[PDB]
RNA sequence: GGGAUAACUGGCUUGUGGCUGCCAAGCGCUCCUAGCGACGUAGCUUUUUGAUCCUUCGAUGUCGGCUCUUCCUAUCAUUGGGACGCAGAAGUCUCAAAGUGUCGGAUUGUUCACCCGCUAAUAGGGAACGUGAGCUGGGUUUAGACCGUCGUGAGACAGGUUAGUUUUACCCUACUGAUGAAUUUUAUUAUAUAUAUACAUAUAGUAUUGUGACAGUAAUCCAACUUGGUACGAGAGGAUUAGUUGGUUCAGACAAUUGGUACAGCAAUUGGUUGACAAACCAGUGUUGCGAAGCUAAGUCUGUUGGAUAAUGGCUGAACGCCUCUUAAGCCAGAAACCAUGCUGAUUAAACAAUACUAUCUUUUUUGUUUGCUAAUGUAAAAGAGAAAUUAUAUAUGUACCGGUACAUA
RNA sequence: ACGACUUUUUUGCCUCAGGGUGCUGUAAACAUGAAAGUAAACUUUACGAUCUGUUGAGGCUUAUCCCUAGUGGUAAAGUGU
């Protein structure tokens, strides 16, 4: 007979089997679309989580309950060095999907780079790349030729710079980035132009965009089932235990049925994040970049004592509205939106109004360690 | 920009930091920090607490 | 008139008993059921300072016993974070009773109310000593 | 000893129950059918109860609750429609619909029931009456006991009431997660500068980037206000629709803030103990207060838009001079449905591409393949294994002028 | 869970130390200081919970905190192709 009272099921069908991902670094599964009329352009970006924050932020919009008042608002911060673009891709879409037709390589790249095609890059003689790299430029031209007549995508092979953060790892990630805009010819053209030169974050996004975040989620090993899936404890005097679910399915049919969760991995999984507002996009020259028109004080983005297992950040910044899947020190992945966002959130404007730079190491009391020895006064 | 300030404490309190008690008779209380707040709640007279800046004060010690 | 309360933290789950805290006679409040409550499994349904509920009378005058009888929440000690970025919590909870369309049974609030509340109501907040 | 034979499922049938029809005497102010529908009559269903006794008595663990999942549709709500005894509003009947949802309690061992309250609605069901090597054991169905009636008695009771052990996974499979080699009767969407070429290409080893078949799939509903005290209405009342701002329920993350958490760490202190001071220890964590970091919710963020349709409304239009949504041919708009898009997996494809670097290696000729080993053979297909226009089907193809025209051609 | 994965192997890394950041709450030590009083000298000497001064001190702070070309370190050389 039917069960007595009815509820949704625990936990979406969507994500099974919920094992753990193949790769740390993330991977777009799909690009935005390419609208033909609009220039030759980036769309993904790689960076590091360094932490959160909070942000504090004057609200526009009219007939809200909240309105005129300025707001308090969680925010993460992601590291971004410059990308360093080492090679070009053309794809071509046949009935059993994309296939490559030939790939084009800059004239150098860098050993950070190098390092990522080894396990032992000490143990080793360092010998991959050099001969191939030589080949004169003739050679480079026909290869481009031919896929400048042919090809229907072409995507841009782009690089951390792993030593211009505070991160163990000096073997790179690499991640192919698609490029959208006009015809065959400009967009070669300009990964051609860009190519082993350096990539900031201000040339692929702008101010108060809305982007999506692909990342992995936080690892915890094998979790039971009530933590990995939200399942009611059982009663307390229960005989074999009560942190486990009462039943795994019918007699018949006469199988247990996949629906129906169990103990396992939880976390490490891939997520895609949709439509997170910037609120600011840092510069790494400036001494002002965590400052604000109501602040009007010197201070860097790295919080006060450094952020939790990442320190300093020192290069370019991304302040991003909410929270992002993931851990600490682990890679992050900018998408941009799908489709081009039309909503009253999409177009507005953030003029931010204070960033925190106080502790995240217990209850922070000052902006500066400046105002802190200010503050107190003479000490041993 | 500016601060708000402290009852049981006299530090300075940025935005979107502490918490605020609101007494019986209408008094608010912001206290800087989770420790300020079981401190005060269980009633102890801040210039009776060595390390907290209301004894510096009392004490002829600033 | 408006009802876009905002999500402030859920406290009171039912059975809950409050200060009465008006000259209605009523001493206290005994919350029954919540307006508005979802329907969901074997979640108690439960309140928040915005919220109207359906209480009777424990102790008080004995015509205000018996019966059921709408409130407001008007105090309440489950902190709750305010959006200008603290978190408030009063010393004890407290209600007062209502007209089911909200119209206020007595002429004082005696406590102080929770702004969150006033703005809500406004034939509430006119009675109220402090908004807070 | 017995399934030769009951109490349990399943099986046949469906009297009984439930559900649907058909008729039209009437009811419905007048009016068969807006809504009904007797007298009658035909079915369906196996969620009921029977009838039955085929299966099991060298044991299928016998009610209910809890938990958990999936399936169904005879739809309760939500979405889209049509009809009305429909002015609006409220609503009734009805069609596509199973996407999504379907609650808090009081009382009872309860299925059932009844209230009370929320609600958007508190729909109906199935899965060995789903779910006892998941639990629980209140009920019923052991031994003790009580009271009544019944029995001369021992004792009986589809009467009540009370105390009454709930065993075993480490097997196989399944399922959830974790590894992981092997893979030539095998593959193949090209290679080469308007022309070539499968009778061909493909060593291997690491590694990186992807490919993405195929499999999985997720968001949901409400309030408030503006539209409007308008339309409509005799007044009373009183909208759909957009739009704006919020919230619910779920999912997926996350810990800046807040809270929770302590055998990181400091401090306090009771009893004992080292002669005291100091340092400490011990009381299975002596006991307290605060308590970083990490987890964590009751805290924070985030949760698309096309294609093709159903119901249905239409259009052109004969059959049938007229008419006709097509109950012909030709068409169109149109739903929480369907499929993409999106998102997750992809040793689910014993799948695959590109690229970097590398291990005597390549070609031709000759002879051979009649201590476990240290020369060495296999064919699912040789006997001329011959054949690149392309488009129709109640006409095609060239060529010439400018899909039309002309002329050839099968 | 073990595997596995992520890393690094001398412009690194481990190691301490210094600095940073916090966390705790003001150490021991000394005073011909204060202190309810008390007792005993021919005004000075005894005992004294506790308190004050030197004292926002002392202690701890990566083991899964931050910074430092600061200190000292950095073996085995196996095995498969």
């Amino acid at each position: 007979s039917h069960r007595k009272f009815e509820r949704p099921r625990h936990g979406s069908l969507g994500f099974l089997p919920r094992k753990r991902c193949k790769r740390l670094r993330g991977k777009i599964r799909s690009f935005p679309k390419d609208d033909k009329e609009k220039p030759p352009h980036f769309t993904a970006f790689m960076g590091y989580k360094a932490g959160m924050t909070h942000i504090v932020r004057e609200v526009d919009k009219p007939g809200s309950k909240l309105h005129k008042k300025e707001i308090v608002e969680a925010c993460t911060i992601i590291e971004c060095a410059p990308m360093v673009v080492v090679g070009i891709v053309g794809y071509r879409e046949t009935p059993k999907g994309l296939r490559i037709l030939s790939t084009v390589w800059a004239n150098h790249v860098s050993d950070e780079f190098r390092r990522r095609y080894y396990k032992n890059w000490y143990k080793s003689e360092k010998k991959a790349f050099t001969k191939s790299l030589n080949v004169p430029e003739a050679t480079k031209n026909c290869l481009l030729k031919r896929i400048e007549k042919y090809c229907t995508v072409l995507r841009a092979i782009c690089h951390t710079q792993p030593s211009k953060t505070p991160l163990r790892m000096k073997k790179a990630h690499i991640m192919e980035v698609q490029i959208n805009g006009g015809s065959m010819k400009e967009k070669l053209e300009f990964v051609k132009e860009m190519l082993e030169k350096n990539l900031p974050v201000s040339t692929v996004f702008n101010p108060n965009e809305m982007i999506d975040v692909i990342s992995v989620t936080k690892g915890h090993g094998t979790k039971g089932v009530v933590s990995r899936y939200g399942v009611k404890r059982l009663p307390r005097k229960t005989h074999r235990g009560l942190r486990k679910v009462a039943c795994i399915g019918a007699w018949h049919p006469a199988r247990v049925q996949f629906q129906i969760p169990r103990h396992g991995q939880k976390g490490y999984f891939h997520r895609t994040e949709r439509n997170k507002k910037i609120y600011r996009i840092g510069l790494k020259t400036d001494k002002n970049s965590a400052s604000t028109d109501a602040d009007i004080t010197e201070k860097k983005i790295t919080p006060m004592g450094g952020f939790p297992h990442y320190g300093v950040v020192n290069e370019d910044f991304l302040l991003l509205k909410g929270c992002v899947a993931g851990t600490k020190k682990r890679p992050i992945t900018l998408r941009k939106n799908i489709v081009p966002q039309v909503s009253r959130d999409a177009l507005a404007q953030v003029s931010l109004k204070f960033i925190d730079t106080s502790s995240k190491i217990g209850h922070g009391r000052f902006q500066t360690s400046e105002e802190k020895v200010k503050y107190y006064g003479p000490l041993k | 920009v500016k601060t708000e300030a402290c009852s049981f404490s006299e530090y300075r309190i940025y935005p979107g930091r502490g918490q605020k008690y609101i007494a019986r008779d209408g008094k608010v209380y912001f206290y800087l920090s989770s420790k300020f707040a079981s401190l005060a709640l269980q009633k102890k007279k801040a210039a009776k607490l060595r390390w907290t800046q209301t004894w510096r004060r009392n004490n002829k010690k600033t | 008139t408006l009802k876009n309360k905002m999500r402030i933290t859920l406290s009171l789950p039912v059975g809950a008993l409050i200060n009465c805290c008006d000259n209605s006679g009523g001493k206290n409040l005994y919350i029954i059921a919540v307006q508005g409550f979802g329907s969901c499994l074997n979640r108690l349904p439960a309140a928040s300072l915005g919220d109207m509920v359906l209480a009777t009378v424990k102790k008080g005058k004995p015509d205000l016993r018996k019966k059921v009888l709408n409130a407001i929440i008007c105090r309440q000690s489950k902190a709750w974070r305010r959006h200008e970025g603290y978190y408030i919590y009063f010393e004890d909870n407290a209600g007062v009773i209502v007209n089911p369309k909200g119209e206020m049974k007595g002429s004082a609030i005696t406590g102080p109310v929770a702004r969150e509340c006033a703005e809500l109501w406004p034939k509430l907040s006119s009675a109220a000593s402090a908004i807070v």
